[PDB]
């Protein structure tokens, strides 16, 4: 039985779910749980947050991107499907979300919750860096679907840079960034001499041009909040420029995407460059996308091949839209895998997945 | 008696063989490879390692005077050797099991599943014993006339048979027989179930073997093609044991699935074992004073199996050490 | 979790902060569908399949007076809509609410049938309550396979849940369950389960059939509102706790498979 | 002149470097934070000329 | 037919009825059916064997398979381990007893006769 | 008050019925495979005995030279627990690659079964590995137990919360 199928995100730090075909997650919270007739009691998310007084044993369940909480994201997953999107899932097909080179021992016993304790329907394990790219097909500038490009997440924890070909992850090349929104949060409140901050973060700031152009062009400074100034564009440089604030990193982002590409087979090299796509709350920032694509072209044309960077209007929550924009779509069902045929076949039926 | 670790190695080893003044042994790695190791302070130390080979190895076996060692494996063929190794094509089409060489060094005879012995003389060549024998061949041991053998297979039957070649020593007249050219059958003398090890006595004229049966057989010959004297066989009341030989002609020594050598005692049962409980009393510092050490699991040297017993050290026809193989790793030297 | 939510936790806490600052199709159970909707002053639709067959009980009615002014033409692929209009709220715990009331959108549409069947079962006040177990007995059909029948009788209002076991696994668990019901010492309301057949009142367009039997103090004035936002949920609470079980043996296996290994991978030997 | 005087209020942030006149000279544009300078003289009675009075805690340089 | 072994479960049957049970077991103990196609000899000689043991008193046992011979410690192993399968828990008793004074190699001999 | 006779049984039986050499096969070119599961040897093959203990409890063992091949059959006595052995051993069968001594599917009309290799009486001990399979009979019915009385135990809390409500 396919009805609006779920869709559920589950993030290192924050957790993004909801039903598919909606423009945007209906929840969003902390992937947290605080335990403690002792497996009934407790709470997952903001309910755990609040709840920190009586017994704070919250853990979150996700290490580094995976699960390593097994029992905890089990009983996670219990209470997100009855207590916040309160539906039967012997009615629905399901879509989640896995990091690159997420074990595929993970993904048998992702299964095992979804089916043998739960009874979803159907499942489906979508590797989240390839719905980022599903969610470029949205906006104005592309009018082609290929899963092939690199995405650009940054989100507060590390800025990733992963090349897609033709569905899959070439794994061998997902270099990161030491640096994301917690950075700069970070930086602005140097710059201020925290959440006090993060906002003037998210409502001043954009990225530039050239940091000495942009510093004289201010001799002609949105005060709010109270004196908000250089900062502005000062801040969001850091992925530009490591060396504002972190004196360890070097390799700046458009360099840092360039490396990834040309440290993949030549045959795939063509393509990642013409499809660059951005995810997470930290590439968000005006013209992020541009002083990315105009920095690569600038350090690529330096060694006629072209460059393409998509900006589009849903980034933030790009592997949920991404998941969504995809399990909407008609042959969904087809690439799911249904509670009965798990019998019928056993887990390893279980084990991959098309595209 | 006094029971000496000499080595604990690191994967299960099936065949100790120890070089001519026992400063350097080989084993096996229950692998393709196949160990060497000298005398390194007290204990032992790692040398060479033998790769050359594609299955796992089985049966290996150490040359005194020629300093030779023979490493026969599921390879299907053998080989002989900073070393220098010839690589020797067993005609065999099943799994070689068992090499033992020669009290002179002469040929060595390989077991196998082929239902075949390979006895090689020397281009290295290879007479196929492949007659009365039905099913694959465990053990096997050498008359001290390297031309009778001794074998035993799965067949529940340990058979005694010639394998003289040309170029080989003809033996005198024994117990066996008088003209014995090859493949022939001097005793069909069997009753076990797999015979685990085969050993002629030291005075050649008697032959024991010990099957899965948990029994030992000391079995005395009469004459050529006619009864024998007295089969005797003993019934043990422990996991059946694997590898024996005879500590003189009055009594033999064998260990296996139990951990401890057993010690038995022909003639016409159990003269003793090997243990650490009984250490009364002495007269030596003081007055009563006097037991011994020099510092949850089974309470024997061993932990696993007993692999494989061989000679250590003794004088003319008597045995006063032998060394034990284990599937545990322990090497260790039973100064009997 | 140890009780299931009466109403639409999403709606609710969507709504809660929606009357505060400045300025999307939801799931529900028993294949129950809401659209929060927006065409400044929000939407919302509820869509039961089994909604019109609730008509006739008297739902259309009391619906109009609990959301009496917010009622609305019924969006296209629904069956009734609110809207309230963020701009002219209530006045201020009135505002929190409206909030409850409107995330208790399926609790209402589906308590019409009850509420005109504590009616009976009080207006019933020498025994022939036969002819009433017979004319006056309402059915929703809630579910796809499975229904509740309920009926009224001068002293009880008898309610009966029809309910379908997916599994093989769920349906022996349910057995231990819906027996620890069926036995109730040292009161309440009496539970009767028979899974084989069903009671003598089938024909009803018609697995497992677990019996209410609501005495008289169990919808009293003073709480009768209470009762039925908990006995329409009963199937669910079932399942639910069917699901948390049969995932508590889930912990208390693995935990031993992982016992097993240690043990198999602690008798390997050692360098020692 | 007016080179490494604009380029201050950016410059002092990075930590790596005729080029001298421009790390021999702002720095002494930082290390100069009513007139009281006293050809580097220059240097400074140009930078006379309070968003500045925040990049006190930048060496330029990391020197 | 070669099953005179008709005739040796009668003097065990009689042999419990008397009193002294365990004397009826050295009887059948020995010269017992080979194995074959024809079980229904067997059967009728293991019904015997089981219902010998089930009346010796518990007691008793350490002695008399301290007493016995290697062959005959072998062979009531050997049908305890048939026996063993649908004849009470009994027979269990009997095992723990007859490995723990006549050693492990009993069974190891049972895990050989064809 | 009979299970500590039958266990001991099992014991004496598998320390024996498990004491195995490496051997290498007369039919297939140069392999090795447990004669056991094959049987295409009866010069290998050994006497299969079983261990009773009532009509419900039973285990056989099934020997050869290299391999053996031990199926047990649980206690089950209702409907409740019938399922509960059903799907642990279901379960543990569906771990069968890290659970190395486990068969993927059972021997007809038994529970579970392991199939032990020489391989493994070398990779662990003689004895550390029989210990074991008795803890494992020991573990299952005691799980099945606890797994048993804490059905029964929500099953209390969850129909007595229910029905206070009202
Ligand atoms: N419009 C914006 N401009 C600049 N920064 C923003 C904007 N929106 C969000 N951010 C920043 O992005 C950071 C993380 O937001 P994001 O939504 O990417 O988290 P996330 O996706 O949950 O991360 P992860 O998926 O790694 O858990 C925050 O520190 C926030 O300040």
């Amino acid at each position: 039985s396919f009805n609006v199928p779920i869709i559920m995100d589950n993030g290192t730090g924050y957790s993004k779910l909801g039903y598919a075909g909606n423009d945007a997650p209906s929840y969003v919270f902390p992937t947290v749980i605080a335990t403690r007739t002792e497996d009934l009691d407790f709470f997952i998310g903001n309910d755990a947050l609040k709840k920190a007084s009586a017994g704070y044993s919250l853990d979150y369940p996700i290490r580094h991107g995976q699960i390593e909480n097994w029992d905890h994201m089990e009983r996670f997953w219990q209470q997100s499907l009855f207590k916040y999107l309160r539906c039967e899932p012997e009615d629905h097909y399901f879509l989640l979300t896995e990091p690159p080179l997420n074990p595929p021992e993970n993904r048998e016993n992702t299964a095992e919750i979804m089916f043998e304790s739960f009874n979803c329907a159907g499942l489906y394990i979508a590797v989240q860096a390839v719905l980022a790219l599903a969610a470029s097909w949205t906006s104005s500038k592309v009018t082609d679907r290929s899963l092939t490009g690199t995405v650009v997440d940054s989100g507060d924890g590390v800025t990733h840079i992963i090349p897609v070909a033709e569905g899959y992850v070439i794994g061998s090349s997902i270099k990161t960034m030491p640096l994301a929104g917690r950075d700069v949060t970070y930086f602005v409140q140097s710059l201020l001499r925290l959440k006090t901050a993060e906002r003037i973060k998210e409502e001043c700031c954009y990225v530039c041009p050239d940091i000495v152009k942009e510093f004289s062009r201010f001799d002609r400074l949105k005060y709010a909040s109270i004196d908000v100034g250089f900062e502005r564009f000062l801040a969001p440089e850091i992925f530009f420029n490591p060396e504002i604030a972190s004196s360890d990193f070097l390799t700046p982002l458009p360099e840092l995407v360039d490396n990834v590409v040309q440290s993949s087979p030549i045959d795939v090299r063509k393509g990642l460059y013409k499809n660059i796509v951005l995810s997470g709350g930290s590439t968000l920032f005006k013209n992020f996308g541009n002083r990315l694509q105009r920095d690569l072209k600038r350090i690529v044309d330096e060694r006629g091949v072209d460059v393409n960077v998509i900006s589009h209007k849903r980034q933030r929550n790009a592997v949920w839209f991404g998941g969504s924009l995809l399990a909407q779509t008609p042959e969904f069902g087809s690439y799911c895998h249904t509670k009965a045929d798990y019998e019928e076949y056993g887990a390893s039926i279980a084990r991959r997945y098309q595209i | 008696a006094t029971s000496q670790v000499l080595h604990i190695l690191p994967k299960p080893s099936y065949e100790h063989a120890f070089n001519s003044q026992r400063t350097e042994f080989v084993t096996t790695t229950a692998t393709n490879q196949v160990e060497l190791y000298e005398q390194d302070g007290n204990g032992w130390k790692h040398a060479r390692t033998f790769s050359d080979h594609d299955k796992i190895v089985t049966c290996v076996d150490w040359a005194p005077k020629s300093n030779r060692i023979v490493t026969c494996s599921q390879d299907r063929n053998a080989y002989v050797y900073t070393w220098k190794q010839t690589l020797v094509l067993l005609r065999l089409n099943r799994a070689a099991t068992f090499v033992r060489w020669s009290p002179n060094e002469d040929k060595f005879a390989v077991g196998s599943g082929a239902r075949v012995i390979s006895v090689c003389y020397f281009w290295w060549v290879s007479k196929h014993l492949k007659r009365p024998l039905r099913s694959t061949i465990l053990s096997l041991d050498w008359h001290p006339n390297n031309v009778l053998l001794a074998a035993g297979c799965a067949d529940r039957k340990a058979y005694v048979l010639s394998a003289y070649v040309r170029d080989v020593d003809k033996p005198e007249a024994s117990v066996w027989g008088s003209r014995l050219p090859f493949n022939t059958v001097c005793a069909e003398y069997p009753s076990g179930g797999w015979v685990h090890a085969v050993g002629f006595s030291p005075s050649g004229n008697a032959l024991a073997y010990a099957g899965h049966d948990s029994s030992v057989t000391i079995a005395y010959p009469s004459a050529p093609e006619q009864p024998p004297r007295a089969l005797i066989t003993v019934k043990l009341s422990q996991l059946p044991l694997r590898s024996l030989l005879w500590a003189n002609e009055s009594a033999i020594v064998a260990a296996g699935y139990n951990y401890s050598p057993i010690l038995l005692q022909g003639n016409e049962a159990h003269t003793r074992d090997l243990d650490a409980g009984t250490s009364k009393t002495s007269f030596t510092h003081t007055g009563n004073t006097g037991e011994g050490r020099e510092e949850s699991s089974l309470p024997t040297v061993h932990q696993n199996m007993i692999a494989t017993l061989r000679p250590y050290a003794g004088t003319p026809g008597n045995i006063t050490a032998f060394t034990s193989s284990g599937t545990d790793g322990r090497v260790v030297l039973w100064t009997l | 979790m140890l009780s299931l939510d009466y109403n639409n936790i999403f709606i609710y806490e969507l709504l809660t902060e929606r009357f505060s600052s400045e300025n999307q199709v939801v799931t529900d159970f028993d294949g129950v569908t809401f659209h929060i909707s927006t065409p400044t002053k929000i939407l919302i639709s509820l869509s039961m399949k089994c909604y019109p067959e609730l008509v006739n009980y008297g739902t259309l009615d009391l619906l109009k007076q609990i959301y009496g002014a917010y009622v609305h033409e019924p969006e296209m692929g629904y069956n009734f809509s609110i809207l309230i209009d963020l701009q002219q709220l209530p006045a201020d715990e009135e505002k929190e609410q409206l909030a409850m009331s409107i995330s208790m959108l399926k609790r209402n549409v589906l308590a019409a049938p009850f509420h005109r069947a504590f009616t009976k079962q009080a207006e019933l006040a020498p025994m022939l309550d036969k002819q009433a177990t017979s004319q006056e007995l309402m059915a929703i059909h809630y579910r796809d396979e499975e229904t509740i029948v309920l009926w009224p009788e001068h002293d009880r209002v008898t309610v009966v849940f029809s309910t379908k076991f997916r599994e093989e696994t769920d349906r022996i668990f349910g057995k231990v369950f819906l027996q620890e019901f069926v036995d109730a010492r040292r009161t309440a309301p009496q539970v009767l389960f028979s899974y084989r057949d069903p009671p003598l009142e089938i024909r009803d367009i018609q697995f497992g059939f677990v019996t209410f039997v609501l005495f008289e103090r169990h919808f009293t004035p003073q709480n009768r509102e209470d009762c039925i936002s908990h006995i329409q949920v009963f199937r669910n609470t079932l399942h639910f706790h069917i699901k948390a079980s049969k995932a508590y043996m889930h912990q208390r296996m693995r935990k031993r498979v992982a016992d097993f290994q240690k043990v198999l991978n602690r008798a390997k030997p050692d360098v020692e | 002149i007016d080179e490494c005087i604009g380029l201050f209020r950016a410059n002092c942030f990075f930590r790596n470097f005729a080029d001298r006149t421009l790390i021999y000279g702002t720095l002494f544009i930082s290390e100069c934070l009513e007139r009281q300078l006293n050809f580097r003289q220059e240097l400074a009675y140009r930078l006379l000329s309070k968003w500045w009075t925040c990049f006190s805690k930048r060496r330029f340089m990391n020197k | 037919v070669q099953a005179a072994v008709s005739q040796l479960i009668p003097q065990a049957r009689s042999a419990i009825q008397t009193g002294n049970a365990l004397q009826g077991l050295k009887t059948l103990l020995s010269y017992v059916p080979y194995g074959n196609d024809v079980q229904e000899v067997r059967t009728q000689y293991l019904n015997a064997f089981v219902d010998v043991l089930s009346n010796i008193r518990a007691a008793d046992i350490p002695a008399f398979v301290k007493e016995c011979s290697t062959e005959e410690i072998d062979n009531i192993v050997n049908f305890i381990y048939r026996g063993l399968a649908n004849n009470s828990s009994v027979l269990l008793n009997w095992h723990e007893k007859v490995v723990e004074i006549s050693g492990i190699g009993c069974i190891v001999r049972v895990l050989n006769s064809r | 008050n009979t299970l500590r006779p039958y266990l001991n049984a099992v014991r004496s039986t598998l320390t024996a019925s498990l004491a195995l050499e490496e051997f290498s096969s007369e039919i297939v070119e140069r392999q090795s495979q447990p004669e056991v599961e094959v049987g295409r040897s009866p010069e290998i093959l050994l006497k299969p005995l079983v261990v009773s203990r009532n009509e419900q409890e039973q285990c056989l063992i099934e020997s050869s030279v290299n391999s053996v091949r031990f199926s047990i059959r649980i206690k089950q006595v209702d409907e409740i627990e019938r399922i509960l052995v059903r799907k642990f051993m279901q379960f543990l069968m569906g771990r069968a690659e890290s659970f190395f001594i486990l068969r993927r599917k059972p021997v007809q009309g038994y529970d579970i079964s392991f199939l032990i290799t020489n391989y493994h009486t070398e990779e662990m001990l003689k004895h550390k590995l029989v210990d074991f399979i008795i803890e494992f009979m020991e573990e299952v019915d005691a799980e099945i137990s606890e797994m048993k009385l804490f059905l029964n135990g929500r099953a209390r809390l969850v129909a007595e919360t229910y029905l206070s409500c009202f």
